[PDB]
């Protein structure tokens, strides 16, 4: 064992002799190929998403490069990994939400959306004909009673709720940072959250962003409609960090 | 077709065979067997021809050999698996 | 009517720790009788009988598919069926043909195989269940049977009085129905035994 | 890495790559160059259509397609695949019209077709498309738009873009234009110019230039550049090539 | 190494089709001769034992009254094609009230050629080609015709052809002796002669089967006596 | 797809089906199960592999499935596949009952299941059912019967036989001890306890290790009963008290 | 469903699965049949005398109709399937046509079925061979044989299974018009042929006979013992009183 | 475009083993441990719900799931597969209830679930589930504790353990546990046998517990688990 | 060798080998040449025979009154596509009562032949076509490959030893647009000639001619109907 292989256990989604699924692990490796990093932090009265906006060339409509997607008017998501797979998964999520509202007559909760998407990817994990998606979705939204919510789903079928999370290249480091800064117990206001997320990404990459190098999604209890901050308001948050 | 006949004639050309029997018939019953197997026949009859007590072999002696070697030793052959270079 | 094509009558009645189910015995096609020993009451376990009136084809076919499902049930699980459960199972079976229904209105009578507590019920042709603490009826002489059972039935009856009651009710109800009768058969079931009797009835 | 990990699109490599998609992309790379560039009043397409024989007619193997009356398409790569994708795009646009009543928005057509392309990079039962394509459109309610789609299913919006052999070189030539302020009229010459620059007369033989309008000058209809403007731009190019 | 049944070789060919052609080489040899007086078909039966009733060997069958068929290779695979041919002729008569032309029947049977393949097909569609060669011999408005078919699905008209294990020899022998003015007698005689040349076991009345189709006479399978009368004139 | 197909329904060059053979090997490593026919009944007796101190015992048995009012079966091999096959057996028997309103003859039930297993060997590309069965039953045509089926869908009738681990030993012992036409339920029970005692790896033999079922005919009804542990201990004690008796003679 | 070609051609032009099927047949219990005048006799060799085994449940001679019986060699389960299908078809022939069933017809059906399984996706050839035996209306007695390939022929006498070559040689040398001149003589010929491959017994020979419009008759081992006894007697009254 | 692989991925080895099933079982015996005890008047399931950090919200996903009002589930092995099986088990339970208007017996739900698991060892193009399930139930007065493994086979237990170190847990149960135990004592010994492996300060959010008495199945609140973890 | 057997497998160098190998099946077929004037479209095909006692394979097929085809490759696939094209033409006449434009028919063939180059266990059509037609946009000669690509040609040749013909045609393109029918058929016959050794030459037995034009429905000339074209040709000793 400890790295043993037999038959096709490294080509298709079947069990290795030590009970691994190697193709799924490879999908996780495929997430990092995008070379991006995304941070998601849950506040007392809000939820914030922030992600690098790598526009390598001025020949690109920088407005069409976005990893933030509106799944519902009140549910936002950020995708990390293979781009086209991410869009596929976004379409599926949209469909599942719309369908949920149509059948059940209330707005879908992020919890159940994430669970549904996860459930779908597990099938890819269990059927041999197709390969998992090399993407990772983080959902944010305000639920009616549980407050603000941040969830996350994997290429294998795993999903979970978080106080704070990150995905991509600098995942482990961002989790270290955030798990350091969550224990300190501070009044998680909106600006506290936004600043926390931005600084997490910034320190993790050692960059100090321009307002055109990142993108910030948000959702608040006072305003549950998923809002994508303009470059202006982003900068407004940036200059406020070089004060303390 | 014309090849094996040369292979048969070449191989058997050097032994006491029945001059009536025409290797052509045998060659016909040999679609795709290498020139080696064709050799197990020419010598195969040897056993048969010796198994009774005879100097010269007959048509059937070859026929049997053909059916004795080729066919019987068909499962093995490996000439059809090695054709596609496996 | 379709239900009057073969005619027939089935009744079930509660007692103390006992229960009773009776039926006429005629198999007739409209006015004409073909046989006088037709089975309308089918055992679905020890101490659980189902009573089927209506169109004789669907009597037989519903009985048969019910025995199908029931056998499977009693094999998968290691127990005889509970009466409630049988009722729901019949209901399901009937509603499966909601748009081309079996023309039978079943009556169930039986004792809870764990307890001994009597159960009786009846269902629609599409399987609407209906449980009572007194009696249930089905068939071409439903009005008659209702009239007799409302006037004869007392609550806590012992097996002999249950017998006398259901017998008189069936007889007098059936003898005022043209297409029911040719004999009456009565199964009174208790914890310890099952009594089956055939009454002396008119044959006209 | 080629150890069975590169025979199907249903198979990840142990570093987390799908090599069939990469090889499809490589099929695109080996193709002649086509560029497209968006200005303030529409989108212009240019294709370096290599002539493989003098026996082929002028205008054979067009690599500019009318996907909808407001959307043009420019392809590069395995041409069969490109045609099939043109048919798919057409039908997506058609269905959109019939079901929702208006001409399909380019961003949405791009999303749809690109999801269709991405659908072929998941299973072993089919192969990824060996073509990359550009979609251009102009509307008064949306503006001028230009998207590109690669074999992986990725769809991006561009101001200027190129596909095929001389992708980079073409991009470098394009970044020297100020197209966010130029008109379509003007851009055609610069497209023809960039094509003539990028073309390698040594490796590739003779060639034919394809050019496409779509903009306020055409009332939103994607059209071919008239022989007049085309020859004008070609002349400008040849003369600009001597420097 | 496993490949599909629908794979091309670099030399540009389907390995299943080629292999099937190889499978024909093993079959009993057959000769067909086209002639302005009719078409003749012979085949050697290849009885493996005196115990085997040779009348239960039919490598020559009637597709219809004016079209006969001689088969070589895997006979079991031939039966399916022959049935489909019969049904096809009859459908054409049903529909148009006139017999099928030999070329039309031939074409029809040839359409079941490359109808094999794995996924993307019916659950009762063919897994491999037919390992059989056919000779259709008929008479129609164009007169006496003879066609030959192989598992490639290519069918071609032939004046005189041989199929089977002794294909090459018999074909050469046929070329040496054929002219477009032979009589049916000379054709049958020639056929029996070449057949005797190539046959392993001695030619006799219960060892080959022989059939003619002439413009004025429906498909005729030669009886034992009728065969004897011809073999007599060796 | 051509690559990952293990090709299960295919001949081996010697003329055999590998997955069927291998399945038989799987069967060889299962709990011993044997069946003896008699003139006044028929019985199944099986080794219990579910023998651990924490097992709760919630079913009437472990290896004896009741399929029909007249008929019952025991199994050997992969237990889940046995659940599949037993479900299907039930269905078959109840279908026959629905069609003919009389119990299915045992041979038809066995054939009906065997055709399913065979089907699995011939097409579909699935693995075959790694299960052998013994069937005991009674019918109005051939009376008491014992049958046996293998994963090839091939079946046969016996007067006594065994299946599972150390099957061949048990078969030989039965060839010695059987008594054609002269068999009774009592004698057969003795034989069962004997062969079970010799074939089971763990000697001494507790009732916690064996499972006995009899099928007998009582007053027009068919009775199938699994022996309570007490009766089984009586049988075992009887075996030892007979064995210590024939050892005195020397 | 499973749509994969199991039986395909080998580069030398053989169907290998069919050959392995035929091997499976070659591992079968020996079965022979001879055809008489008013009797047709089929006998099958090793009954696998386990003595604890109910012979009735392992018979390898079944009846297809009142007119036709059949023996086999190969994979018993496959045989069971083929036999049942043939039975169904024997009856459906009587439905669709008031006339009964001829041995050639049912032979043709079975043959076609096997061939079908040699040329359908997913399926695997039935590994059996059959001796089909019967009396057609008009009274002519007939014996045909089939094969895992789908080929079929009529025989006067034949053998299949383990050591079929030996029995076949014997039958070649011993089938005369003198032998099988009486029922008692044809049965004798079959027992003589079967004793030349069997394990030397008599309890290991089953013999079944069909005769005229009468039904199938399977022989009890008493009668079989009697016939093998007259055999051993004639093998010591014409072979002992000479050599 | 897409179909489905039609051939089995789980096939007999020459030794007669279904190798994929044993490797799936290897995946089970690598998951967090879970212990189940049937105790006269009730059933206890407990499992190690240990996260990776402080960022995961443990009040969001659960491992002890209800199937109906009287049957509960825990698992060892792969998470997603468990999710699938739980959905499917709830569906089966509700089919049974539609038809019999009586809550499904625990044995029958175990049978049905097991059948589902067996399908994915014989249907085409798939792997078996990498999950062992412990299913607790109250029906007919008595309590019920079953286990189903990836082969689709199921067993009734008085008590058992699965996941990592399931052997030592099992022995500990064989010794330090017996009948006539009240549910409370059973919860006690369950948390006890879970502690024989929990590498950590077993908190009230590090483990999840469910009970099943003749008042219905329910998950113990974190508060109740804290109270029980206070000895 | 692992990228050779399936059409769904891209090679690490950006190519699909089953498609290529399929393309090689076109070169195995006897040569055929197709050229157009401004009014006529002409196919000339070298027919080929198995043995001397067998007829020559037919190589020009009639599709519709305005469209004929010349085939090169697997004949079964040829007939498959031919039936499809005839069906499409009949569908067009049925629904629209106008002949189907050649370019659209060709597009349909592209669509049809592209499909099996993308699905597993399917194989590309092993046949190349030259399509001669006349519609409202004049004469047309099209070429179709097993790769499902197609080309609008001014003249073309495909098959074995067709490069010679391609060269010749490439030399006399400038003449064709003004040629008369007899001269056009001649040029096609010469192109077809340059595809033979000096030992063998054209005959009324191994040549087939097909013409369609503004005043002429598609017509095939096979035997003695070919002789007036051949008997009008100056031989060539080089």
């Amino acid at each position: 064992s400890r790295g043993s292989s037999a038959g096709f256990d490294r080509h298709i989604t079947i069990f290795s002799p030590e009970g691994r699924l190697y193709q799924v692990e490879y999908a996780f490796k495929a997430i990092n190929q995008g070379g991006l990093t995304s941070v998601a932090v849950r506040g007392k009265d809000c939820a914030v998403i922030v992600t690098q906006k790598k526009v390598p060339d001025k020949l690109l409509d920088s407005s069409t490069v976005t990893h933030l997607f509106k799944i519902t008017e009140n549910i936002g998501c950020v995708m990390t990994g293979m781009t086209a797979d991410s869009r596929s998964q976004v379409q599926r999520a949209r469909y599942e939400a719309a369908n949920w509202k149509y059948k059940y007559g209330y707005e879908i909760p992020v919890d159940m959306l994430c669970k549904r998407i996860a459930d779908i990817s597990q099938v890819y994990t269990q059927n041999a004909e197709m390969r998992p998606l090399g993407c990772c979705m983080i959902l944010i939204g305000i639920d009616e009673e549980q407050g603000p919510q941040v969830y996350k789903c994997d290429p294998a079928g795993y999903y979970c709720g978080f106080k704070a999370t990150a995905a991509g290249v600098k995942q482990t480091e961002s989790t270290s940072f955030l798990e350091k800064k969550v224990k300190k117990k501070f009044d998680w206001t909106f600006e506290q959250t936004v600043e926390t997320a931005i600084t997490c990404l910034s320190t993790v990459l050692s960059i100090d962003f321009k307002p055109s190098e990142i993108e910030v999604g948000v959702v608040t209890v006072e305003n549950p409609k998923f809002r994508i901050l303009t470059e202006a308001e982003i900068d407004a948050h940036l200059v406020a960090l070089a004060e303390r | 077709l014309e090849g094996r006949t040369h292979i048969f004639k070449i191989h058997a050309r050097s032994m006491s065979v029945e001059r009536d029997i025409r290797f052509e018939l045998l060659a016909r019953l040999c679609p795709n067997s290498t020139g080696a197997e064709i050799r197990s026949v020419c010598t195969e009859a040897g056993m048969f021809a010796i198994r009774a007590r005879r100097k010269i072999a007959t048509e059937k002696d070859f026929l049997e050999a053909v059916n004795k070697v080729i066919k019987s030793y068909a499962k093995f052959s490996a000439t059809p698996r090695y054709m596609t270079y496996n | 009517s379709i239900m009057s094509y073969n005619g027939g009558a089935v009744m079930a009645m509660k007692g103390k720790n006992c229960v009773a189910i009776a039926a006429d015995r005629r198999f007739g096609i409209q006015a004409q009788m073909v046989t006088t020993d037709f089975q309308k009451i089918f055992p679905m376990g020890d101490r659980l009988y189902i009573g089927l009136a209506g169109l004789a084809t669907d009597v037989q076919t519903v009985a048969q598919r019910l025995k199908f499902r029931l056998n499977l049930y009693e094999l998968k699980e290691g127990r005889q069926i509970k009466p409630y459960t049988l009722m729901s199972m019949v209901a399901n079976l009937l509603y499966e043909k909601r748009f081309g229904p079996y023309y039978t209105e079943p009556v169930i009578a039986g004792l809870d195989p764990k307890t001994f507590k009597p159960f009786i019920c009846s269902l629609d042709l599409i399987g609407c269940p209906m449980v009572t603490d007194d009696f249930v009826v089905s068939g071409t002489c439903a009005e008659q049977m209702y009239g007799m059972c409302e006037s004869l039935w007392e609550p806590n009856m012992d097996p002999d009085h249950l017998f006398e009651t259901i017998s008189q009710a069936m007889l007098n109800a059936v003898d005022r129905d043209a297409v029911s009768g040719m004999g009456v058969i009565v199964h009174i079931i208790e914890k310890d035994k099952i009594t089956t009797r055939t009454l002396k009835a008119r044959m006209d | 890495i080629g150890t069975g990990y590169d025979l199907s699109a249903s198979t990840f490599s142990p570093d987390g790559r799908v090599f069939q998609v990469e090889y499809a992309m490589k099929a695109v790379e080996n193709s002649s160059t086509a560029i497209g560039i968006r200005c303030k009043d529409g989108v212009v397409f240019g294709v370096e259509k290599l002539v493989l024989s003098k026996l082929y007619e002028e205008g054979s193997n067009k690599r500019l397609f009318n996907v909808d009356r407001h959307v043009g398409m420019a392809v590069a790569g395995l041409l069969a695949d490109a045609r099939s994708l043109a048919d798919i795009a057409r039908e997506e646009a058609s269905n959109f019209r019939s079901n929702f009543g208006y001409n399909i928005p380019l961003k949405h057509l791009a999303d749809r077709v690109a999801m269709y392309v991405h659908a072929y990079t998941l299973y072993s039962a089919v192969r990824p498309f060996g073509c990359s394509f550009m979609l251009g459109s102009y509307s008064v309610n949306d503006g001028a738009q230009l998207y590109m789609i690669d074999p992986s299913g990725v769809s991006y919006g561009y101001w200027g873009c190129a596909i095929g052999k001389a992708r980079q070189a073409a991009k470098t030539e394009i970044e020297k234009l100020q197209m966010k302020e130029m008109t379509c009229r003007d851009i055609v010459k610069e497209v023809a110019k960039i094509i003539y620059i990028v073309h390698d007369e040594v490796k590739d033989k003779a060639f034919e230039l394809e050019l496409s309008w779509v903009g306020e000058l055409t009332n939103g209809r994607h059209e071919i550049v008239p022989k007049d403007i085309r020859e004008e731009a070609e002349k400008y190019a040849k003369e600009s090539l001597k420097e | 190494y496993d490949r599909g049944v629908n794979t091309f070789s670099p030399e540009g060919r389907l390995f299943q089709v080629e292999y099937a052609i190889e499978a024909i080489k093993l079959g009993s040899t057959a000769i067909g001769i086209q002639t302005s007086e009719g078409v003749c078909l012979a085949v050697e039966k290849r009885i493996t034992s005196p115990l085997m009733e040779p009348s239960s060997i039919e490598k020559i069958v009637e597709i219809d009254a004016h079209i006969g068929c001689a088969m070589s290779g895997l006979i079991a695979d031939a039966k399916t094609l022959i049935d489909k041919a019969r049904v096809e002729t009859q459908n054409h008569w049903f529909t148009y009230n006139e017999t099928m032309t030999v070329e039309s029947v031939t074409q029809a049977v040839s359409n079941l050629a490359l109808q094999f393949g794995e996924e993307d097909a019916d659950p009762g569609a063919m897994s491999r080609p037919f390992g059989v060669a056919l000779l259709f011999g008929g008479v129609d408005e164009k007169g006496p015709q003879l066609f030959h078919m192989d598992p490639s699905g290519t069918f071609v008209q032939c004046d005189a052809r041989a199929i089977g294990s002794a294909s090459e020899g018999a074909q050469s022998s046929l070329q040496e002796v054929y002219h477009k003015s032979m009589t049916l007698k000379e054709a049958i005689k020639s056929s029996l002669i070449i057949l005797k040349q190539v046959m392993e076991e001695k030619l006799n009345a219960t060892n080959i089967e022989l059939a003619t189709v002439q413009p004025g006479q429906n498909f005729h399978m030669f009886t034992k006596e009728e065969l004897e009368e011809v073999i007599k004139d060796i | 797809s051509r690559r990952y197909d293990s090709r299960t329904t295919i001949f081996s060059p010697e003329g055999r089906l590998y997955q069927v053979e291998y399945a038989m090997e799987a069967i060889g490593h299962a709990g011993t199960c044997l069946g003896i026919l008699a003139n006044d009944g028929v019985l199944l007796a099986a080794e219990r592999r579910n023998i651990h101190k924490l097992l709760d015992e919630v079913f009437f048995s472990e290896k004896i499935y009741k399929l029909n009012e007249d008929m019952a079966c025991s199994v050997a091999g992969i237990t889940s596949d046995a659940n599949v096959l037993t479900n299907e057996l039930r269905l078959i028997a109840q279908r026959y009952l629905l069609q003919y309103q009389e119990p299915i003859p045992c041979e038809q039930l066995v054939t009906a299941l065997c055709d399913i297993k065979q089907a699995y060997t011939q097409f579909g590309g699935k693995r075959p059912f790694g299960v052998s069965l013994l069937y005991i039953g009674w019918d109005k045509h051939y009376g008491f019967q014992l049958y046996q089926s293998d994963p090839s869908g091939n079946y046969g009738g016996w007067k006594a036989t065994c299946i599972g681990n150390n099957s061949a030993a048990a078969v030989s012992m039965l060839k010695q001890d059987y008594k054609e036409g002269e068999m009774t339920l009592k004698s057969a029970l003795a034989l069962a306890i004997k062969v079970l005692n010799k074939t089971m790896d763990v000697s001494k033999l507790s009732a916690e290790k064996v499972e006995i079922a009899t099928l007998t005919r009582e007053n027009g009804k068919t009775v199938i009963r699994v022996l309570k542990q007490k009766e089984v201990e009586q049988l075992i004690k009887k075996h030892e008290e007979e064995e210590a008796k024939a050892e005195r003679e020397k | 469903s499973y749509d994969r070609a199991i039986t395909v051609f080998s580069p030398d032009g053989h169907l290998f699965q069919v050959e392995y099927a035929q091997e499976a047949v070659k591992k079968g219990s020996t079965a022979v049949g001879v055809r008489g005048r008013d009797i047709v006799v089929l006998g099958v060799e090793k009954k696998s005398v386990a003595k604890l085994q109910d012979e009735r449940t392992v018979r390898k001679i079944c009846a297809l109709d009142d007119n036709v019986c059949m023996a086999f060699a190969g994979l018993t389960a496959d045989a069971r399937i083929v036999i049942n299908r043939a039975r169904v078809e024997c009856q459906s022939h009587r439905l669709t046509v008031e006339d009964p069933v001829t041995v050639e017809y049912i032979t043709r059906y079975i043959a076609s079925l096997k061939q079908r399984y040699t040329q359908s996706n997913g399926r695997r050839p039935f590994g059996i061979s059959a001796l089909i035996v019967g009396f057609d209306f008009d009274g002519t007695p007939r014996l045909y044989q089939t094969d895992p390939s789908g080929t079929y022929h009529a025989w006067k006498a034949n053998a299949i299974g383990r050591g079929a070559k030996s029995v076949r040689e014997f039958l070649e040398k011993n089938y005369t018009d003198e032998a099988i001149e009486t029922d008692d003589l044809t049965i004798k010929l079959v027992i003589k042929a079967l004793l030349e491959v069997v394990q030397s017994g008599g309890k290991n020979i089953e013999l079944a006979v069909m005769r005229r419009d009468q039904s199938l008759k399977i022989l009890n081992p008493e009668e079989i013992e009697k016939y093998v006894a007259e055999i051993e007697k004639e093998k010591e009254e014409n072979e002992k009183k000479k050599q | 475009a897409e179909r489905g692989y039609s051939f089995s991925l789980t096939t007999f080895s020459p030794s007669g083993k279904l190798v994929q099933i044993e490797y799936a079982l290897a995946a089970v015996a690598g998951g967090a441990p879970s212990v189940g005890i049937k105790a006269a008047n009730g059933v206890v399931l407990a499992t190690e719900k240990k996260q990776k950090s402080i960022l995961y919200d443990e009040r969001s996903v659960h491992k002890v799931e209800p199937i109906t009002k009287h049957i509960g589930l825990v698992y060892s092995g792969m998470g997603p597969d468990y999710r699938v099986l739980v959905h499917r088990a709830r569906k089966l339970a509700q089919q049974y209830y539609l038809v019999y208007q009586e809550p499904i017996p625990t044995a029958q739900l175990v049978q049905r679930v097991a059948s589902v698991m067996q399908e994915y060892t014989q249907s085409g193009g798939v792997r078996p589930f990498g999950v062992s399930l412990l299913i607790c139930g109250w029906n007919e007065g008595r309590p019920y504790l079953f286990q189903s493994d990836p082969s689709g086979a199921y067993f009734a237990w008085k008590a058992t353990a699965m996941g990592k170190n399931y052997v030592n847990g099992k022995t500990f149960l064989e010794k330090r546990y017996n009948e006539d135990l009240e549910l409370e004592d059973a919860i006690h010994t369950a948390i006890l046998t879970l502690k024989e492996s929990f590498e950590g300060q077993m908190t009230e959010d590090n483990i999840e517990v469910g009970i099943c008495n003749e008042a219905g199945f329910r998950r113990l609140t974190p508060t109740e688990v804290k109270d029980y973890l206070a000895a | 060798n692992q990228y050779d057997n399936d059409v769904t497998v891209w090679s690490p160098q950006g190519r699909i080998h089953q498609i290529e190998y399929a393309m090689e099946a076109v070169k195995q077929g006897s040569a055929t040449v197709g050229l157009k004037s401004k009014t006529h479209a002409v196919l000339v095909a070298l027919k080929r025979a198995q043995s001397e006692l067998a007829a020559h394979q037919k190589k020009i097929l009639h599709v519709d009154n305005h469209i004929g085809i010349s085939i090169a490759g697997l004949t079964a696939d040829a007939r498959l596509l031919c039936n499809f094209m005839r069906q499409e033409c009949l569908d067009s006449r049925f629904v629209f009562d106008r002949p189907l434009p050649v370019s659209r028919l060709v597009s349909l063939i592209g669509s049809k032949t592209q499909i099996p180059t993308q699905r597993y266990g399917r194989r590309p059509y092993g046949v190349g076509l030259l399509i001669a037609g006349y519609d409202d946009m004049g004469p047309h000669i099209f070429q179709t490959c097993p790769s499902a690509n197609y080309f609008d040609c001014r003249a073309m040749s495909i098959g074995a030893r067709s490069q010679s013909a391609r060269t010749y045609l490439e030399r006399h393109m400038s003449e064709f647009m003004e040629c008369n029918l007899n001269e056009l058929v001649k040029h096609g016959l010469r192109a077809l000639r340059e595809t033979l050794p000096a030992e063998q030459d054209l005959t009324t037995k191994n040549v087939s001619i097909g013409i369609v034009g503004k005043d002429l429905e598609f017509t095939i000339y096979d035997d003695d109907d070919v002789s007036p074209f051949l008997e009008g040709l100056e031989e060539r000793p080089q």
